[PDB]
């Protein structure tokens, strides 16, 4: 009927706000048919999913740690012990060309060995910046407008750790969880739709933030 | 003499946050005073009858005023039932406080939902059709968990039950939620002999203790 | 610490096992306990709560009358009213009470019973009944001398509706249960126009020394 | 013989009563034949079955946490490598529409990926009404009679982690252990015998409570 | 210590489990927080600022016309002006609030609301309007009369510009809302050469008591 | 204590791990180390030069 009482601050934080464990990316590493890459090379991106944009485009700056989760399985949901390679490639280093090329043998580049048929793989990215916070509102050139670099926090080169292509494709599904956030500056939350990855771009076709009723005296919808 | 339901005197409800900002009407003898409902007829085919609260003073004085016209409603009650028999009438009644009576319908071996006459019977309150289950699907042998007061005509002829306010919420709706049912269920029938009155009347006099109300509308 | 061995009973579910889980929801604060009168932290409370016996429990009785011990002006003398074992785990009236109700979840209990006998006709009338007990060794006393001898109540009508037996001891095992059998002492007396017809409704209850041994599903349902 | 002492008063405690892991629920993943939906929504029901049912209503108002656990396996008893995600869905959230819907990625839907080849999944869900208790009894109207919605506790999507069909049914046996378990208000055992899931409802055919016997001074059966 | 069981919830990937990873680049020293101005630890914080309630949100209204109720020199007297219920969660004005847009991502909230009316016509226009709450019980009344026995507020233009309303209590769960009208207490009143037309902005806030439960994706984006 | 759950991150190896493993010939006793001119312990003395 009426919740007589208060629900508490816990889950109005901010830190509770940008938590939990969410999909950021599905990598597919394609190894059969006419693609025998062995390998795929997966740009970190916190706004992946409108859905997350959204929620961290309420910050201007936004500082935290991210933790990442890789589950991983073949097409028919199966976990063989076929074993994998997750590189990190940390901001401003090489990327792997090829299924075999020197950049999966680089010792500052992280690695992680793990099985399809291990638990899934885990690790903590720090807070990767030159500022002191993650802009996602950078208003200026680099020297095209509002593509500001020091966003960029790395990349997951996965491969399968094989020789010749196994005719096998992996799906990893790529979990990020936000840890230790700092937020600055709210702003109103995103009320049209998105047009492009990088972009405030929206299109002429200008939806209203409120849904229509029939009079201004009315309340029935 | 008297049951004190759950061992619980009924009270004012604690601070609350809804009710920090606006205080809950709290009203006096003008509302809490004693209603008397209608009589009812015992005979020796009665299989007793069952009200709901506060359904029952929900179109009945000041009251069924509040009631009517506030969103959120907390009350105590505290009831009589009484019996007018002579000496020479023999019969015994069980007056059982029932919190959460939820009616049950008897399907034909198909009505399986009750009608608002018997969810809601209001101040006439409602007849049993089957008291042995208590309309409930529940044994009235073992309706001796809730409080409950014995009407032994040979002994006692009244009974006083004082219920506290029972909910998982510390207010609700008068309109659409009975808090509890109360039930006088003759278990062994009235007998008399020709020449004493055919009836044994039974009152139910009834009192709202602590009541109060939020959201006037 | 580092080194550590696996031991049997690794990888179990033992559906009885009291350990730990993670929250599903982390930092969800439960909507806080008001105060609810009539709490219970106990079913021996419950046991405790005196409920009608269904003594009357014979093939055609239906309805609230199993409820009621008829007593009425005897042709006879000395006859034997009613009789009903003090067994709350088997079938008869104890099924009708909470104690019979809850026995019936467990596999062993031990303790005293308490019997309350309540007369229902009216004021004018008057007589004695003998309330007789048996303990488990013995069968069912045959006259109410033979009953006489053993442990009883003579109870009178005029002085008080109501009496209570005490059964010092039952107990059951994975049923050694006494016997309560209720003699008509005298005559059912009345004055004119006053119905020589009447009632007895029997309770039953566990004392404070009642226990229940090796929770077992229920037959009941 | 009999049992000369007592047997302590821990089992018959309200924390002991509604203890220990039982099953409520058998949920099977179709993927194969007519029916290859490849994934299932099974409501939370503590009341699924009659015998958990009857002792939980019992009590009122009831106020605990829940533990589940989740026993899956193919229709042969094996467990392979295939990887589950069991998603949580709480009170008021929309459900899966498909085996690809968009709420499987939902990061407010706590999930848990797990193989069929590990040890069974465990997880402990709060108390989750926006009431201080369950009502098991609800004696009034929403705004049908007696269904108070306080006591939607969430629902359990599960899925196979696949991209197609992978003709293999799962079966998924939820067991769930009640914790901290507070009981308001106790309440007579149901006597008669259920019809419907959430109503009081019984025939007009009236069960007795008592086995019948051939007369009341006899005490054969 | 070496002996140890692994219990069920081993190997298990919960999405809401915050335990601890390795860092993948050990002995990293992330760039030092400086001070920037703005930070905010709380969702309650930005839901308590005051934002435009988007009253005027009727069909062919486009753009910042939207956000304004219109008031004029009426023919009629006691008139019904605008009329919007206090209802953050659900479609209509507030979906232009921030307190509107955070209750989209919870499922429960409760507390007061602020609402602020600012009138924007000539410094030479006078003229009464009452603002009347309705609690969620009633429907809209029907004329100033009736609203005028209800809460309300008598406004002045030419004394006030801005008046407070504060709605004492509202709550959702898994709507329960009042009602806010606008009623012509007096005729617009200017001198000559004043415009006849004028606008009333009205804002929306929380008040220190409300509170949010249940974090839940939005379904805006 | 005796009761455990594995979590992710278990069986995985990590190549910036600085974890602990056991010696392949414990109880060796390495030759001690004798004073060296010219340790360093920083690339920052290096860029110095």
């Amino acid at each position: 009927r009426c919740v007589m009482n208060r629900n508490g601050v816990n889950e109005a934080s901010v830190e509770h706000f940008y938590s939990r464990a969410g999909l950021v990316g599905v990598v597919e590493v394609k190894d059969s048919g006419t693609s025998q890459d062995g390998y795929t090379v997966w740009p970190i991106d916190v706004m992946g999913f409108v859905q997350q944009r959204r929620k961290l485009e309420l910050s201007t700056y936004m500082r935290f740690d991210a933790e990442f989760t890789f589950v991983s399985n073949l097409n028919d949901s199966t976990t063989p012990g076929m074993l994998l390679q997750y590189m990190y490639v940390p901001p401003g280093a090489p990327k792997p060309d090829g299924r075999k090329s020197y950049q999966w043998q680089t010792a500052t580049n992280p690695s992680i060995f793990a099985k399809l048929s291990d638990p899934p793989p885990q690790v903590s990215v720090p807070f990767m910046s030159p500022a002191s916070a993650y802009q996602w509102f950078y208003d200026g050139y680099p020297t095209q407008y509002g593509q500001c670099p020091n966003n960029m926090m790395g990349h997951f080169a996965i491969r399968t750790v094989s020789e010749s292509t196994t005719g096998k494709n992996v799906h990893v599904r790529v979990y990020m969880r936000i840890k230790h956030v700092r937020a600055w500056v709210p702003r109103p939350f995103r009320s049209q739709a998105y047009m492009v990855k990088n972009y405030p771009t929206y299109s002429q076709t200008i939806s209203n933030t409120a849904a229509d009723r029939a009079s201004i005296t009315t309340t029935d919808y | 003499n008297i049951v004190l339901s759950y061992g619980e005197w009924p009270g004012y409800c604690p601070s609350t946050d809804a009710t920090a900002v606006d205080k809950p009407t709290r009203p006096d003898v003008s509302v809490n005073r004693f209603y008397t409902l209608s009589t009812k007829s015992w005979k020796t085919e009665s299989t007793g009858w069952y009200w709901k609260f506060p359904d029952v003073l929900n179109d009945t004085g000041v009251f069924g005023q509040n009631a009517q016209f506030h969103y959120l409603y907390r009350s105590g009650f505290c009831m009589h039932v009484q019996c007018n028999a002579s000496k020479f009438h023999q019969g015994a009644l069980l007056v059982v406080v029932i919190p959460e009576f939820v009616v049950a319908a008897s399907s034909p071996a198909q009505g399986l939902y009750p009608d608002f006459a018997h969810t809601n019977p209001g101040k006439e309150g409602q007849v049993f059709r089957d008291p042995y289950v208590l309309d409930a699907g529940i044994p009235l042998s073992q309706a001796l968990v809730f409080p409950h007061q014995w009407i032994n005509l040979r002994t006692n002829n009244c009974a006083t039950i004082i219920m506290p306010y029972v909910n998982a919420l510390p207010f609700d709706s008068a309109l659409n939620h009975s808090n509890f049912g109360l039930a006088v269920i003759p278990i062994s029938p009235l007998k008399y002999c020709n020449g004493a009155t055919t009836e044994v009347p039974i009152t139910l006099t009834i009192a709202p203790l602590n009541s109060e109300f939020s959201g006037l509308r | 610490g580092l080194p550590t061995e696996l031991k049997p009973g690794t990888n179990q579910f033992l559906t009885t096992d009291d350990g730990t889980s993670p929250p599903i929801l982390p930092g969800f604060e439960p909507t806080p306990l008001i105060h609810i009168p009539g709490e219970f932290t106990s079913l021996l409370d419950l046991c405790r709560i005196e409920t009608i016996l269904e003594v009357n429990n014979t093939t055609g009785t239906t309805g609230v009358n199993r409820l009621l011990i008829p007593v009425r002006a005897q042709n006879n003398v000395d006859q034997l009213c009613a009789s009903f074992q003090v067994d709350p785990g088997r079938n008869g009236p104890w099924q009708s009470t909470m104690v019979g109700q809850i026995c019936r979840y467990y596999t062993q209990w031990s303790g005293s019973l308490k019997v309350t006998f309540m007369f229902t006709g009216s004021f004018m009338a008057t007589g004695k009944m003998l309330i007789a007990y048996t303990p488990p060794g013995s069968a069912q006393p045959t006259t109410r001398e033979a009953a006489m001898l053993g442990t009883h109540i003579v109870w009178d009508f005029g002085l008080q509706s109501s009496v209570t037996l005490v059964i010092p001891w039952i107990s059951n095992t994975h049923y050694a249960t006494g016997i309560v059998t209720i003699w008509y002492q005298t005559n059912f007396v009345v004055p004119p126009d006053t119905p020589s017809e009447a009632n007895i409704i029997a309770l039953g209850a566990a004392q404070e020394n009642f226990t229940l041994k090796l929770c077992k599903d229920t037959d009941e349902i």
